[PDB]
RNA sequence: GUUCUUUGUAAAGUGCCUUCGAAGAGUCGAGUUGUUUGGGAAUGCAGCUCUAAGUGGGUGGUAAAUUCCAUCUAAAGCUAA
RNA sequence: GUUUGACCUCAAAUCAGGUAGGAGUACCCGCUGAACUUAAGCAUAUCAAUAAGCGGAGGAAAAGAAACCAACCGGGAUUGCCUUAGUAACGGCGAGUGAAGCGGCAAAAGCUCAAAUUUGAAAUCUGGUACCUUCGGUGCCCGAGUUGUAAUUUGGAGAGGG
C-alpha cells in the first residue's frame, strides 16, 4: 500500500526513487535509449527516404 | 611595476627575472642521442653486475 | 603503346581494344589553389624564415648553391627535398634582392 | 642444422558436419528474412591478374562506375536494385566492358522491381543470381 | 601594517602576476608587439557609439521578426537588415571578399594565434582595420561574452559620412601613428 | 575561414613568432600541475581536426611526460610517450572516453600532450547520430586496449607487405608454423 | 489485409555550358641507439637528434646515383557476417 | 570614478543530475617479459615476442572499405578455410629448416569527419519548470555556443553560377 502511494504520488515525474526505478542489469541501465539508438542525421535520412533497399525478384 | 617586480624577486629570494631564468634552465638542457660505445659500455656494466657472487659466499671466502 | 600480341620482347602482351577510363579527381591530389597559394604567401610573410633557413640563404650568398645543397640534404634527409629548398630560397633572394 | 625441440598445436576439426549444417540453416533463415530477393548480389566477369590466370575470367567484386552508367542507370539505385559496384575498380579493356554492360542489361530485364507503395505480384523467391546469370569464358 | 609585498598568494594569483611581468619583460616579436597598440579613449568611444546602433537582434525581438513574417507569409514581410558581422572565420572571409568597410580586432586573444595574421591579411586586402582592448567590450557589442572581431559591411545612408569620418580618424591616429613601431621588436 | 592559416602556422614552428609564445607557454605549463584540465584548446583546428566539437561534452586535459632520457626510477624503448599520457589522462577521468590527442610543447625534461575527451553520458552526446558511437560499451577504456591513432600506428596496423614484422604478425606466423590442422579425412 | 493528414512548388536523382575544386605537421621523411624479421642490402616499432612539400606525397626492400613508368592518397573516424 | 561594472582564469558547496572502481576471465586487445630446453658442451641463436606479472573489453573481440596487391588482357575493404607448398630457397649425401602474391571457397556492406560566408537573420544543443498521447513531445525560462553549434561537401567526388 505505501509504496503504491509513493508511487501514484510521483506518476509522471522525470525522476523517482531508485527503489521505484526499473533493476534490469547495470549495463542495460547503461545502454542508449531506443530514441537514442534510432537516430540518424538528415543526410542520412535523406538518403535513406532518396534511396532505400527495394523489393525485387528474379522472374522476368 | 617596480613594486610587483621586486614582490616577486623577494618571494623568490624567500635581463629576465631569476624566477624564470632558473626555472628554463632546469629543463633547457641538451639531450644529446646515446652513442654506441656507450651502449656497449652499458652492457658490459650489466654483464659485470650479473656476474657477482652472493654476499654470504662473499664473506665466507674473505673470512677464511 | 600497342601490345605485340606475342609474349615476349618489347611491348610483350595481348592485345585488346583500349580504353581511357576517366582521370580520378584522387589523382589531384597535390595541386595548388590559388586560395592555398595566396595563404602560404600571407604566412610566409608573417612568420618569416626558420634558423637553418637563414644559414642556407647565407651559404647560397657566400659558399655557393653546391654547400648549399649538401647543408639542406643534411637536414633534410633527402636529395629531392634539398633541391625543392633550395630553389625555395632562390627564389625568396631574387624576389627580396632583384624583385 | 637445427631441429624442432618443441610441441605442436592441435586443431581438429569435430565440427564439420555441424558447421555444415549451421551454415544450411543460416542461408534458409536469410532467404527467409529477404525473401523474395536472391542472396547474392550480381557480380561483374574480370580477367584474373598475372600471366598464370590470364586467360580466364572469373567473378569480381562488383561493376564500375562506368558499366553502371552505360547500362543506363546510378550506384546508388543500382546497389538497391541489387547489383554490386566497385569504386576503385577502372576499365582499359572495351571486352570486359561490353561484356559487363551486357550482363547488366540482361540484369534488368529479367528482374521486377515491386513498387515502393503499391500491393505486390506473387513472384517466387530464386537463391541465385549467380546461377541465373553464370560467368562464361569468352 | 601592510603585508601585502609578504602575503603568501595563492599559485593561480602569483603565476597570473608573474605572466604579466613576463610579457612586458620578454623582447616579443613584432608580429605580436602590434596588438600591444590600440586604438585611444576618443577615437575607441567614436567606434563603439556608431557599432552600437548596429548591435544585431537579440532572440526576443527575433521571435517578434518571425510572428510578423508568419502573419505576411499566409523580401516583403520585413526589411533588409543591416548588423556588424561578428563571427572569426565568417569576418576573414568577408576580408577575403572585401566586403567588409571596417574591422576591429580584440586585442586579447588566447590563443593569440586565432588573430595574429588578420592585420596582415587586412593590410593585403585593403579592409581598414583597428585593434581595440576587450573581447569582452566586442561581445558587448554581438550579445555575447567574448567576441574575437567584429565588423562593419553595410551601413545605413544616416551613417555613411560618419562611417567615413571614423575611417579616415583611424587613419590618422593608428596608421600613421604605429606604422614605424608595430614593424619593430 | 582562418584554418588555413592556422595550419600554416602552427605548421612553421621554427619562426620567431612560434618560438616566443611555445617558451612562453612551456613556463606557464610547468606551473601547473602535471595533469590538468584545459578551459579550452590551445590549438583549435587541430582539436576539431581529429574530431573535437566546441560543444557540452567535449573536455580537453593537457598532460605532461617525462622522455625516454629523462626518468626518475626512485636501454630498451617500445613504450610511446603520447600513449602514456592518454592513458594517464584516461585514468583520471575515467567517466569519460579518449577520443584522440595531439602534441602542443616540449621541453628537455618534458613533452605536453592535450588530450580529447567525450563524456558519453551527456544527452548531447547521446542524441547526436554522429558521435553516440562512443557510447557502445564496446569503446571503454580505448587507450588502454591500444584503439586509439596512436595505438594502432605502435600495433603496426596497416595494410601491405611491410607490416607483417609486429606481434599479432609474428603470433600468427607462429601458428602457422606451427599449428597441425587435422582435418577428419585427413590431408 | 483496413483506416487516419496527404505531404508538396519541402526533399532527392538524372541532361548540357561555364568558374572552381578547400583534402589532416614535431607529422612524412632522415640519422642514430634498442628491439623485431631476415642470408643480406634492408624492414617494422619505440626513445633521442634533425625535420619537409603541393603539377605534392607514399610505395614498387639486389647494391648506389639518375631519368622514366606503374600504382595508391598517409599523418582523423565508424562499421554486420 | 579612491566608484561601479563587462570579461578571463582559478576555486567552493552533504549544491542539481550522473558516472568510475570490484568480480569473472575459456575465447579477445594492449603493456611487460624469462629460463629450463635445443644447437659440441655456447657468450650469437633457439625455446619465444611463449609461461609468470600488469592493464582493458564483448557476445564475440580485433580488423576493415587501400598512402593495397601487382607488373596481368590486371585485380579491388576486412576476416576465415583449402591452398600456394613442403614449393622457391638454405643446410646437409637424403639429418633437417622453410615463404608470399596469385587460385578455389565461406561470408559479403558500406560509410563519417576536418578543410566553405546561414550572414536577409545559431537556422544548433544541455538543463530547470508546467502540461501531454512519457524509451519521448510541446510552451516558458536559466544557460552553452561565434575562439563556431546546425544544414551543405568527403575525393568514387563535389561546390558556385547558367
Amino acid at each position: 500500500q505505501q509504496r503504491e502511494a509513493v508511487r501514484q504520488l510521483y506518476k509522471g515525474k522525470k525522476y523517482q526513487p531508485k527503489d521505484l526505478r526499473a533493476k534490469k542489469t547495470r549495463a542495460l541501465r547503461r545502454a542508449l535509449t531506443k530514441f537514442e539508438a534510432s537516430q540518424v542525421t538528415e543526410k542520412q535520412r535523406k538518403k535513406q527516404i532518396a534511396f532505400p533497399q527495394r523489393k525485387y525478384a528474379i522472374k522476368a | 611595476a617596480d613594486d610587483l617586480e621586486s614582490e616577486l624577486n623577494a618571494m623568490y629570494s624567500d635581463n629576465l627575472p631569476d624566477w624564470f631564468l632558473e626555472d628554463e634552465k632546469e629543463h633547457s638542457k641538451i639531450n644529446k642521442p646515446i652513442t654506441k660505445e656507450a651502449a656497449m659500455a652499458i652492457k658490459e656494466k650489466i654483464k659485470a653486475m650479473n656476474a657477482r657472487p652472493i654476499k654470504k659466499v662473499a664473506e665466507a671466502k674473505a673470512r677464511k | 603503346t600497342v601490345k605485340t600480341g606475342i609474349a615476349i620482347g618489347l611491348n610483350k602482351g595481348k592485345k585488346v581494344t583500349s580504353m581511357t577510363p576517366a582521370p580520378k579527381i584522387s589523382y589531384k591530389k597535390g595541386a595548388a589553389s590559388n586560395r592555398t597559394k595566396f595563404v602560404r604567401s600571407l604566412v610566409r610573410e608573417i612568420a618569416g624564415l626558420s634558423p637553418y633557413e637563414r644559414r642556407l640563404i647565407d651559404l647560397i650568398r657566400n659558399s655557393g648553391e653546391k654547400r648549399a645543397r649538401k647543408v639542406a640534404k643534411k637536414r633534410l634527409g633527402s636529395f629531392t627535398r634539398a633541391k625543392a629548398k633550395v630553389e625555395e630560397m632562390n627564389n625568396i633572394i631574387a624576389a627580396s634582392r632583384r624583385h | 642444422h637445427f631441429r624442432k625441440h618443441w610441441q605442436e598445436r592441435v586443431k581438429v576439426h569435430f565440427d564439420q558436419a555441424g558447421k555444415k549444417v549451421s551454415r544450411r540453416n543460416a542461408r534458409a533463415t536469410r532467404a527467409a528474412k529477404i525473401a523474395p530477393r536472391p542472396l547474392d548480389l550480381l557480380r561483374p566477369v574480370v580477367r584474373a591478374p598475372t600471366v598464370k590466370y590470364n586467360r580466364k575470367v572469373r567473378a569480381g567484386r562488383g561493376f564500375t562506375l562506368a558499366e553502371v552508367k552505360a547500362a543506363g542507370l546510378t550506384a546508388a539505385y543500382a546497389r538497391t536494385i541489387g547489383i554490386a559496384v566497385d569504386h576503385r575498380r577502372q576499365n582499359r579493356n572495351q571486352e570486359i566492358f561490353d561484356a559487363n554492360v551486357q550482363r547488366l542489361k540482361e540484369y534488368q530485364s529479367k528482374i521486377i522491381v515491386f513498387p515502393r507503395n503499391g500491393k505486390a505480384p506473387e513472384a517466387e523467391q530464386v537463391l541465385s543470381a549467380a546461377a541465373t546469370f553464370p560467368i562464361a569464358q569468352p | 601594517r601592510n603585508l601585502s609585498r609578504y602575503v603568501k598568494w595563492p599559485e593561480y594569483v602569483r603565476v597570473q602576476r608573474q605572466k604579466k611581468i613576463l610579457s612586458i619583460r620578454l623582447k616579443v616579436p613584432p608580429t605580436i608587439a602590434q596588438f600591444q597598440y590600440t586604438l585611444d579613449r576618443n577615437t575607441a568611444a567614436e567606434t563603439f557609439k556608431l557599432f552600437n546602433k548596429y548591435r544585431p537582434e537579440t532572440a526576443a525581438e527575433k521571435k517578434e521578426r518571425l510572428t510578423k513574417e508568419a502573419a505576411a507569409v499566409a523580401q516583403d514581410a520585413s526589411p533588409k537588415p543591416y548588423a556588424v558581422k561578428y563571427g572569426l572565420n565568417h569576418v576573414v572571409a568577408l576580408i577575403e571578399n572585401k566586403k567588409a568597410k571596417l574591422v576591429l580586432i580584440a586585442n586579447d586573444v588566447d590563443p593569440i594565434e586565432l588573430v595574429v595574421f588578420l592585420p596582415a591579411l587586412c593590410k593585403k586586402m585593403g579592409v581598414p582595420y583597428a585593434i581595440v582592448k576587450g573581447k569582452a567590450r566586442l561581445g558587448t557589442l554581438v550579445n555575447q561574452k567574448t567576441s574575437a572581431v567584429a565588423a562593419l559591411t553595410e551601413v545605413r545612408a544616416e551613417d555613411e559620412a560618419a562611417l567615413a569620418k571614423l575611417v579616415s580618424t583611424i587613419d590618422a591616429n593608428f596608421a600613421d601613428k604605429y606604422d614605424e613601431v608595430k614593424k619593430h621588436w | 575561414g582562418a584554418y588555413k592559416y592556422l595550419e600554416e602556422l602552427q605548421r612553421k614552428k621554427q619562426s620567431d613568432v612560434l618560438r616566443f609564445l611555445q617558451r612562453v607557454r612551456v613556463w606557464e605549463y610547468r606551473q601547473k600541475n602535471v595533469i590538468h584540465r584545459a578551459a579550452r584548446p590551445t590549438r583549435p583546428d587541430k582539436a576539431r581536426r581529429l574530431g573535437y566539437k566546441a560543444k557540452q561534452g567535449f573536455v580537453i586535459y593537457r598532460v605532461r611526460v617525462r622522455r625516454g632520457n629523462r626518468k626518475r626510477p626512485v636501454l630498451k624503448y617500445q613504450r610511446s610517450l603520447r600513449a602514456t599520457a592518454e592513458e594517464r589522462v584516461g585514468r583520471r577521468a575515467a567517466n569519460l572516453r579518449v577520443l584522440n590527442s595531439y602534441w602542443v610543447n616540449q621541453d628537455s625534461t618534458y613533452k605536453y600532450f592535450e588530450v580529447i575527451l567525450v563524456d558519453p553520458q551527456h544527452k548531447a552526446i547521446r542524441r547526436d547520430a554522429r558521435y553516440n558511437w562512443i557510447c557502445d560499451p564496446v569503446h571503454k577504456h580505448r587507450e588502454a586496449r591500444g584503439l586509439t591513432a596512436t595505438g594502432k600506428k605502435s600495433r603496426g596496423i596497416n595494410k601491405g607487405h611491410k607490416f607483417n614484422n609486429t606481434k599479432a604478425g609474428r603470433r600468427k606466423t607462429w601458428k602457422r608454423q606451427n599449428t597441425l590442422s587435422l582435418w577428419r579425412y585427413r590431408k
